[PDB]
């Protein structure tokens, strides 16, 4: 039991979290995705890895998710984890809306998800 | 309702009326109150229909698994004990008067009563249900030890007939079951088959 | 080396090393002796001191009016087990208004201490006990090990260099059953002192006595109350 | 090679506990002396910077009006134990309308000894022993008393005791000057002397802290001036 | 028959040849224990235990390897004693629950089945280790008969006419086979049990030993009791005398 | 309500009215009270509307799962067990009186299920506020092994009795015939009640309603 | 429905002297209009220095008694000393209040010696409210006992009388007198009077007789 | 009655290729009016409105939680919601509180976002759905509304006749109820546009 | 149990020289109905004690099961210790009070008779956990009818012989049969001595009805 544990939430001797860095290495292999801020708007632009002749194209997008009527996001890395996080983001947004009766400020949503990710880095194994 | 069970030598005889009422309306004039728990173990139900049905189902389940796990014909006392446990544990939530009776290779024909309290006692014969009140005297004056199977059959038939005649909550048809090593002989007394008695005239 | 660190791992030789390592904890403490006559049960314990400025460690604990113990090993585990026994005794008195039979208490100790020797991440109790008690089966001296095994004894010694005490008691078993209290405590003290080099011997500062019997509840004599027992003993040999 | 936190050595001891004992040896050395006129506790503060406010370093704290505690090792671990002690004393006062004996408090804190483990445990339960050592000095019905406790949970009464990095030497120096009849002034003096010996820094009024608990007076933390007035007669 | 490269550190781990070495190791712990035998006659079951004495300081009857599991069921154990006692507790509780639920004394086959299942439950996870002991359950009834079952650390349960567990398991079995217990009675059987115990005992390697004995049959109204001192000393005399041939 | 059920030679006929009330006011003039359980099992619901709905839906779902895993056609005893056990677990707090009818591999089966969890297997059953009238029609004009049209006539007659004699029942008669190889879910089997035709024109012409505020909003 | 309470009667009294403490009670256990037993003292010896009197509902009396015993033992195991009287009073307060929302139907009076050897009484209410007294009564006949002791021991409403301290003898006869008078009017008080005297020497038990009607 | 605590009235009517939904504007506590501009009709998307009558708190709460689930639905799925779907959603939401129900009786009126087919339904407080082809009512003056609707409603009404009909129904029903009124609002919704009007009504 | 169903009435107990005697009729009543006229309301708890019970018969069967199991559990050890009558009484008190405090009582009033260490024991236990010891005990109507007779004798002669106590018991059962409408002319007598516990079979009580012919004069 103690033998099979890979110790995912543990400091390395240098004072760093190895699983996080390895996850970064995973992200480095994922499709390129950038975003730019302007005066009259803001945009996302991402490379598509789901590019094959036989694909059906039944969704509005591939790496662009709508989170809120005032907010959208793009993703890079493991797509399923991305699905989880995006769904959770929508949940958070709707909770804030239900509570204050106004759209959740962007930074608040971001911090809200990031607290969950950090929680996954600090405990739980 | 009005149930009954008498013990003879090689087994038991069960009997019940068939009236099921909600208020003063008869929701089922032809109920089957004698419920099979095992090959040679039956129970007579009285009280809440839902309660007795649920409990009977549960006990059939438990006793089935138990008999399979032991690979032996289940003791009647065991079935009666399962009923007893259920009815006693949930006495404040159940309205059930049960008479568990049947045959068993180790103790032969047995009859047990599990009244609303949750207690359990073996009897030579047992009566229950709303109608049982009207036949205590008759059943006391008519019972004789060493009755034959057919004698017990006629006995329960007469008693149930009387009770059904007097009790408004009882009536319809008479259901009888004979249980022995041979098996289960079920029959139904209806109309003119049901024993009649002289009603006062002038 | 690969079967050393968990209590749920059998060795290929049919042994559990963590249990035995736990057994070694008993020998790490100061020695103690227990013996019974036919009317009295007696524990004699050699208290140990760190420096000369530190008081001597308690070795005898009160459990119930009819039961006392002498510990050997981890004092924390000792306190745990002690509180457990106390609790069980109190329960018995609360429920039945009669004192808990010693053998049953020992059985409960066995049952409790056996559990953590079979679960991952758990550990055996690092403590050995000598239990002196009196009930309507007479006096009783019991011994409990980290291996959750227990023994009914006529006499026993556990701990550092307790082999000498054992060897002594094994010769005077026959005498024990008829001794009066003073002679019994004497024998206990001789057994205890056998576990010492000739340069040192028993003192009122380093000896504790626990006594229970038909005429006496479990009592603990520590300092000046030990002198009536020490004063009345041979000079011992070299 | 990693193992469980409740693993036994072949010698018959718990690894984590022994390692905690090893951890104590890196802490500030403290000395407690018992005297029929009262108990005294002294400890070096080990200031690592002139910028650090020395009054924010407390290795001597008040458990209750009649009991004080000195600590050595991982102080952060000690804070919990201190609060537990205070709470225990107050609970006892609430329940029985009386003060706790020093031994009872010491035992109570000592009950949190081997309360650590992995499996079969609570979510908030301790994962490791407390890497700290304690000296409980106080006055009860049995007069002045001094107790010592280590991560093993083994607690014992001492007439004079030193814990910390300079444990052995200070203990020897203690044995050389202790007789069970010293005056409290003699105890304080001796304590500060041995402290000055074992300390690497020059002993002054802001380098250490000293506190006394006497039959007639509550727990008293020595102020700067009083400290100076004892250091005076060096 | 000897692999151990991490494949033998858990009951949740199979060996490459399909074995669970933890269980086998526990069985080896059973093998290193003093021999306990039990034999069924036509009118009951008799138990005999070679209870080795580790010290003369221990009282007589200390460390009993014969237990009363139920008023009609006795238990003879072999191996790690603490585990054996805990298992005795489990068996007792099982019998008690059965009585409280069904209203009569638990049939031996069923008790053995239940306890065996409980034992087997420990041969499957890394969170717990298999029990380090084997045991025998003996009982008698008029409606049931004379019955003797045995359970090993793996959880296997079987019905025996004669059985032994411990050091000289086979050495005892060869001696039991000589008997015709299908016709003999528990009265005669006791002597033969003590005899086989004395034969199988190794007076050289192992030191002094105490002999434990147990009745359960028609001669005891179905109650599992300890053999009276008279019959025990009689059987021991017969055994000591039969050892000179 | 006024639901009924009968067993004939080739299968089962289920009947129900279509009146749903709140207070002493008709809320729904056309309510479907005959529910889909399985393709071979239907169930009439009387009592607390939402309860009958959610209960019948849930059991239908569980039976779909069941048959999906078993690969066979669902049995009526299964739906009966599920229903009675659920209802009994809630001790009557789910106001659902039911008439469960279906054809099996064992034949035609008809149960009545009361909200307390008790069931009755009978050749003919009635439930609802108008159940007494319908049961009178059954007790008067029932015979074993009827032909399909005969049984349809009998059941529709019963439901009609419920409709005209009970203030709780009203409007249409819905039938459901289930044989060993047919499923006739006849919706408006009979419309014995009709609203009278308007005798006037109360149509309000554009402009008669005074307006204080207006706001048009275009869509797409 | 079902009531978890029944009044079993019983009167109780404690007087504190300079060097003594008296705790007395009748021995009648009754229920409704019937006598359960005439041999049921309401006095319980806790320690050599402390005696407790408990009246009211017998179930709660027994239970609370056994609880107090057990916790005395616990304290003894925990602090290596016996519980002082005032400590037992405080503990009893907490124990009684622990059932603030399902109270012990028990009137409690503790009599004993303090740490200076002097006498002390502690009177309780069923939920833990207690205070120290020189003398107090409780139980059924409480209102019959109290006024006389207010007059005779407290010297209340008496002009130009001397404040002579209560001796053990006078206190004893006072107890016997108030109980004898109470047996006349209270129907729950009778049969026998048990008196427990607590001094440095220990605890004496005396038993006077009361009428049986 | 709990429903009568705040009062109010909600009605929906069917048209040719249009639909209508109206409600009074009074927010009152028992007998006192607190507000005259209380919203009881909420848009659950383009060409789909819901109208809740009953206990004001549960009106607002059910509306809000419904918008919660709706938003999540239209996010998970790449489409606007169908009327039937919304109805089942509300039914589920209400029935989740079967033994502690919200005290509101919702009325859904809209047009199929794919087609244009008109749709009107109403529900219990425990979420029992009821779809009709003419009208649905819910409120303290349900009997009056039934009275008007049963006599005014015609089948294929144009967006102008529907307005007049539902307006007269609401006005004249509400004017016979003491706790409903203080103004009436009507939303007449069609494929191209949505027209919102507040009627001239009694304020007593 | 909040509403008792089948119940039994009075239970008597009295100490004598070298033992204790207890009596109880064999009737289980369903209200005013004498439903089960052949049931034992007396249990043999080991060889030194015994129990009689009034109130709900089912709960008594439960306590019978539990106590039987406890006695078996103890007898399995054979460590030379056994439950004294006082111990059983203490346990029963604890149990009844525990159920009382859970607001779910065992609707019983019980009399425990015993003989151990040469002393006669007689204890009473309520459904509320009210318990005590006395030389004589009577539950239910007995407490109003039989107990006054018992006390009259015991205060005139504290020590009774077994035959004397048995006679007293018989007369008390006669009085109870006369005046208690929920009793029955068919009872049991259990006895503890040093020889153990003995329950005597179905006994009847002779009845005088001469006062039937005293209507006129
Ligand atoms: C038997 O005992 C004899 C005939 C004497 O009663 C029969 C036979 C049994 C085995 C079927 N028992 C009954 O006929 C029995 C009486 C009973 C009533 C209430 C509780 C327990 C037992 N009838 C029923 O159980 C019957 C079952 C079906 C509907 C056929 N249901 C009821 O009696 C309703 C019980 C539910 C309940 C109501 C209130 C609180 C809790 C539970 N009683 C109703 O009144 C049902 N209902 C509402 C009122 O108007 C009529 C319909
Ligand atoms: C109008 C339709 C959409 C539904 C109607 N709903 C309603 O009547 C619901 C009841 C909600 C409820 C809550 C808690 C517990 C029980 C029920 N009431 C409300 O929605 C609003 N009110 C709240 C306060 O004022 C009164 C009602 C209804 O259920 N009607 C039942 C009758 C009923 C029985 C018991 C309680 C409430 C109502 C019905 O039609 N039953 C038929 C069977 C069908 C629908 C399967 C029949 O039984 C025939 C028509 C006779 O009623």
């Amino acid at each position: 039991s103690r033998r099979y544990d890979s110790r995912t939430t543990i400091f390395s001797p240098e004072g760093r979290l190895y699983q996080v860095e390895y996850a970064m290495e995973a992200i480095g292999h994922a499709g390129t995705c950038l975003g730019i801020l302007a005066n009259d708007g803001v945009l996302l632009a991402a490379e598509r890895r789901n590019i094959h002749k036989l694909l059906d194209e039944v969704f509005f997008s591939e790496k662009i998710y709508k989170l809120n009527e005032d907010m959208a996001c793009s993703v890079a890395g493991i797509t399923s984890d991305a699905n989880v996080l995006t769904n959770e983001l929508r949940l958070i947004a709707q909770r804030y809306l239900l509570q204050y009766q106004e759209p959740i400020p962007c930074e608040q949503l971001v911090t809200a998800l990031c607290d969950i990710k950090q929680a996954y880095t600090q405990f739980g194994g | 309702t009005t149930i009954m069970a008498v013990q003879f030598d090689g087994g038991v005889v069960l009997g019940a009326d068939s009236r099921t009422t909600t208020g003063s309306y008869i929701a089922n004039r032809v109920t089957d109150k004698l419920t099979p728990i095992h090959d040679r173990i039956f129970c007579c139900r009285s009280g809440s229909a839902a309660d007795t049905q649920a409990v009977a189902d549960a006990v059939t389940y438990q006793l089935g698994f138990h008999s399979i796990e032991l690979n032996e014909p289940p003791l009647v006392h065991t079935a009666a004990s399962l009923f007893k446990e259920m009815c006693y544990r949930y006495r404040e939530d159940l309205m059930a008067g049960i008479i568990i009776a049947g045959w068993d290779p180790q103790e032969g024909g047995q009859v047990y009563s599990v009244p609303m309290g949750g207690m359990m006692v073996r009897q030579s014969f047992a009566i229950g249900g709303s109608g049982s009140s009207y036949i205590y005297g008759y059943v006391d004056a008519t019972y004789r030890e060493g009755m034959t199977k057919e004698e017990c059959l006629q006995f329960t038939a007469n008693a149930l007939a009387l009770a059904m005649e007097r009790d408004g909550s009882s009536g319809g048809v008479i259901r009888l079951a004979a249980i022995a090593e041979s098996g289960v002989e079920r029959q139904v007394l209806l109309g003119d088959q049901i024993p009649k008695f002289a009603v006062a005239t002038l | 080396n690969q079967y050393d660190n968990d209590v749920t791992v059998w060795s290929p030789q049919g042994r559990i090393h963590q249990i035995e390592y736990a057994m070694e904890a008993v020998k790490q403490g100061s020695a103690t002796v227990g013996l019974k006559s036919k009317t009295h049960a007696v524990l004699v314990a050699l208290k140990r001191a760190q420096s000369e400025l530190a008081a001597h460690q308690k070795k005898i604990l009160h459990v119930d009016n009819h039961i006392g113990i002498s510990i050997a090993g981890l004092t924390a585990d000792a306190r745990l087990l002690c509180n457990f026994m106390r609790q069980e005794c109190l329960d018995s008195r609360f429920v039945f208004d009669r004192p808990l039979p010693v053998s049953r208490l020992v059985s409960l100790i066995g049952s409790k201490t056996q559990i953590p020797t079979q679960r991952y991440g758990r550990r055996p109790y690092g403590v050995g006990l000598l239990i002196a008690g009196y009930d309507d089966m007479g006096p009783h001296i019991f011994q409990t090990c980290p291996s959750a095994n227990y023994f009914d004894c006529r006499a026993m010694s556990i701990g550092a260099r307790s082999q000498s005490a054992r060897t002594y008691l094994e010769r005077h078993m026959s005498e024990f059953m008829e001794c009066n209290l003073n002679e019994l405590v004497k024998h206990g003290l001789r057994a205890l002192r056998e576990t010492l080099p000739a340069e040192q011997d028993l003192t009122t500062k380093n000896v504790s006595i626990g006594i229970v019997g038909k005429d006496l509840e479990f009592t603990i004599y520590d300092d000046d109350d030990v002198s009536p027992f020490l004063e009345g003993l041979e000079e011992r040999p070299q | 090679y990693d193992r469980g936190v409740n693993t036994f050595s072949p010698e018959g001891r718990l690894f984590q506990v022994e390692y905690a004992i090893e951890a104590i040896k890196l802490g500030s050395t403290a000395i407690g002396i018992q005297t029929s006129e009262g108990v005294c506790l002294a400890v070096e503060k080990r200031i690592t910077s002139p910028l650090m406010e020395p009054s924010s370093i407390e290795k001597i704290v008040e458990i209750d009006a009649h009991i004080g505690c000195a600590m050595s090792g991982l102080i952060a671990d000690a804070k919990t134990l201190i609060d537990k002690a205070r709470v225990e004393t107050q609970n006892h006062w609430f329940t029985y309308n009386e003060t706790m004996t020093v031994e009872s408090v010491t035992q109570a804190v000592s009950n949190l000894a081997l309360q650590f483990g992995e499996e079969d445990a609570d979510p908030g339960a301790m994962s490791r022993p407390f890497g700290v050592a304690l000296l409980f000095g106080g006055v009860d019905e049995k007069g002045p008393q001094l107790f010592h406790m280590d991560p093993s949970g083994t607690f014992v009464q001492c007439d004079a005791r030193a814990i910390g990095s300079a444990s052995e030497g200070a203990q020897s120096s203690l044995q050389e000057v202790y007789h069970k009849s010293m005056t409290l002034k003699e105890a304080i003096k001796s304590s500060l002397i041995i402290l000055k010996q074992v300390m690497e820094e020059k002993l002054n009024a802001t380098n250490i802290e000293l506190a006394t608990v006497q039959p007639g007076q509550n727990f008293h933390m020595f102020t700067k001036e009083e400290l100076e007035e004892v250091i005076k007669d060096i | 028959s000897s692999i151990g490269t991490g494949y033998d550190l858990s009951a949740s781990t199979f060996s490459p040849d399909g074995r669970v070495f933890q269980v086998e190791y526990a069985m080896k712990a059973v093998e290193n224990s003093s021999t306990a035998i039990g034999i069924r006659c036509k009118d009951g079951v008799v138990f005999g235990v070679e209870k080795l004495v580790l010290s003369k300081l221990y009282e007589e009857g200390s460390n009993k390897r014969l237990f009363n599991v139920d008023r009609h069921v006795g238990m003879a154990v072999a191996g790690l004693l603490a585990d054996a006692r805990s298992l005795a507790d489990i068996a007792r509780e099982e019998a008690s629950n059965f009585r409280s639920n069904f209203g009569y004394n638990i049939p031996l086959k069923h008790l053995a089945d239940r306890v065996a299942m409980y034992v087997h439950a420990y041969t499957l996870y890394s969170a717990v280790r298999p029990f380090g002991c084997s045991f025998m359950l003996g009982s008698y009834s008029v409606n049931d008969g004379a019955q003797l079952y045995m359970i090993d650390p793996s959880g296997v349960s079987y019905g025996y006419w004669g059985c032994a567990i411990g050091k000289a398991r086979q050495a005892a079995k060869t001696e039991i086979e000589k008997l015709q217990m299908k016709e003999m009675t528990c009265r005669d059987i006791v002597k033969e049990v003590a005899k086989i115990i004395y034969i199988v005992h190794d007076e050289v390697k192992d030191k002094a030993f105490e002999l434990e004995l147990s009745w359960v049959g028609e001669l005891t109204n179905g109650r599992h009791e300890i053999v009276p001192k008279d019959i025990r000393e009689e059987a021991e005399k017969y055994a000591k005398e039969s050892l000179k041939e | 309500t006024t639901i009924a059920g009968v067993v004939y030679k080739d299968g089962i006929v289920l009947g129900a009215d279509t009146r749903a009330t709140e207070g002493m006011v008709v809320a729904d003039k056309n309510c479907s009270k005959i529910h889909f359980i399985s393709p071979n099992i239907y169930c009439c619901g009387a009592g607390t509307a939402a309860d009958t709905d959610m209960t019948t839906q849930l059991i239908s779902s569980n039976l779909e799962l069941h048959s999906l895993s078993t690969g066979r056609l669902p049995r009526v005893v299964t739906a009966n067990r599920m229903l009675k056990q659920m209802l009994f677990r809630y001790q009557g707090y789910i106001g659902a009186a039911l008439v469960l009818g279906g054809v099996d591999v064992t034949g035609p089966h008809l149960y009545s299920i009361y909200p307390h969890g008790s069931t009755d297997k009978l050749p003919y059953v009635t439930m609802g506020s108008g159940s007494l009238a319908a049961m009178a029609v059954f007790e008067d004009k029932f015979r074993p092994d009827m032909e399909e049209e005969e049984a349809k006539n009998l059941v529709s007659e019963a439901i009609a009795a419920g409709i005209f004699n009970d203030l709780g029942s009203g409007s249409n008669i819905d039938l459901c015939v289930i044989s060993k190889n047919k499923l006739d879910f006849l919706r408006p089997y009979t419309v014995p009640n009709k609203k009278g035709t308007r005798l006037g024109r109360y149509r309000c012409e554009k402009g008669t309603t005074a307006v204080l505020t207006e706001k048009i909003t275009p869509l797409e | 429905r079902f009531s978890p309470y029944v009044f079993n009667g019983g009167t109780i009294l404690a007087i504190a002297g300079e060097d003594f403490a008296i705790v007395a009670s009748d021995t009648r256990l009754s229920e409704g209009f019937s006598i359960h037993t005439r041999d049921s003292p309401k006095c319980y010896k806790l320690t050599d220095k402390t005696v407790i009197g408990c009246s009211g509902f017998h179930g709660d009396c027994l239970t609370l008694t056994k609880i107090i015993e057990a916790r005395l033992k616990m304290y003894k195991h925990s602090n290596n000393k016996a519980m002082t009287t005032g400590a037992i009073a405080a503990m009893l307060s907490t124990i009684l209040y622990s059932r603030r929302f399902f109270p012990y139907y028990v009137y409690n009076i503790i009599g004993g010696l303090d740490e200076e050897g002097k006498g002390a009484v502690y009177s309780f209410d069923p939920v833990g409210s207690y205070q120290r007294d020189s003398f107090k009564a409780g139980g059924s006949a409480s209102a019959m006992l109290q006024p006389l002791l207010d007059n005779q021991v407290g010297f209340k409403n008496m002009q130009n009388v001397e404040h002579v301290p209560l001796s053990l003898d006078r206190a004893m006869r006072l107890v016997k007198d108030v109980f004898i008078s109470a047996a006349e009017r209270d129907v729950y008080t009778g049969d026998a009077l048990r008196i427990c005297i607590v001094t440095k020497e220990g605890i004496r038990e005396e038993t006077v007789s009361l009428r049986k009607d | 009655s709990i429903m009568s605590y705040n009062g109010g009235a909600v009605m929906a009517m069917k048209g040719k290729n249009c639909v209508a939904i109206a409600a009074d504007r009074r927010f009152g506590i028992q007998a006192q009016m607190v507000t005259t501009d209380f919203q009881k009709i909420f848009p659950m998307g383009d060409r789909l409105y819901i109208g809740l009558a009953g206990l004001a708190t549960d009106v607002q709460t059910v509306a809000q939680r419904l918008k919660f689930r709706l938003n999540l639905y239209e996010l998970k799925e790449g489409r606007q919601i169908k009327p039937y779907t919304l109805m089942s959603m509300v039914a589920n939401l209400l029935y989740e509180k079967r033994f502690g129900p919200y005290y509101t009786e919702p009325v859904i009126a809209g047009l199929d976002p794919k087609t244009f087919k008109p749709f009107i339904c109403s529900l219990d407080l425990i979420g029992c759905p009821m779809v009709t082809d003419d009208f649905v009512v819910s409120g303290t003056c349900a009997e009056q509304m039934y009275g008007m609707c049963e006599s005014l409603w015609e089948p294929n009404m144009d967006p102008d006749h529907l307005f007049e009909t539902i307006s007269q129904a609401m006005l004249n029903a509400v004017d016979r109820d003491a706790v409903s009124g203080m103004g009436v609002i009507v939303h007449i919704i069609e494929k191209d546009k949505i027209t919102t009007r507040t009627l001239k009504a009694r304020m007593d | 149990t909040q509403n008792p169903m089948v119940t039994g009435t009075s239970v008597l107990g009295v100490k004598f020289e070298g033992g204790v005697v207890i009596a109880a009729d064999m009737l289980g009543s369903y209200g005013s109905l004498a439903r089960f006229r052949n049931i034992s309301r007396i249990m043999r708890v080991n060889n030194s004690t015994m129990l009689g019970a009034s109130g709900d018969y089912a709960d008594f069967q439960y306590l019978k099961q539990v106590l039987g199991q406890m006695v078996i559990d103890e007898e399995l050890l054979g460590d030379g210790h056994s439950y004294s009558p006082r111990a059983i009484h203490s346990w029963l008190t604890r149990a009844m009070y525990s159920r009382r405090s859970k607001m779910n009582p065992l609707w019983n009033t019980m009399v425990i008779g015993g003989y151990a260490d040469g002393e006669s024991f007689l204890g009473y236990v309520d459904m509320l956990g009210v318990a005590y010891e006395a030389p004589s005990l009577a539950t239910g109507y007995g407490a109003y009818l039989a107990q006054p007779l018992l006390r009259e004798v015991l205060e005139k002669q504290p020590v009774l012989s077994q035959t004397e106590a048995r006679d007293l018991v018989e007369r008390c059962m006669r009085v109870l049969y006369y005046r208690d409408a929920r009793s029955y002319n068919r009872f049991q007598i259990a006895t503890v001595t040093e020889k153990g516990v003995e329950i005597e079979g179905p006994l009847s009580t002779e009845t005088n009805w001469d006062i039937a012919h005293m209507i006129s004069g």
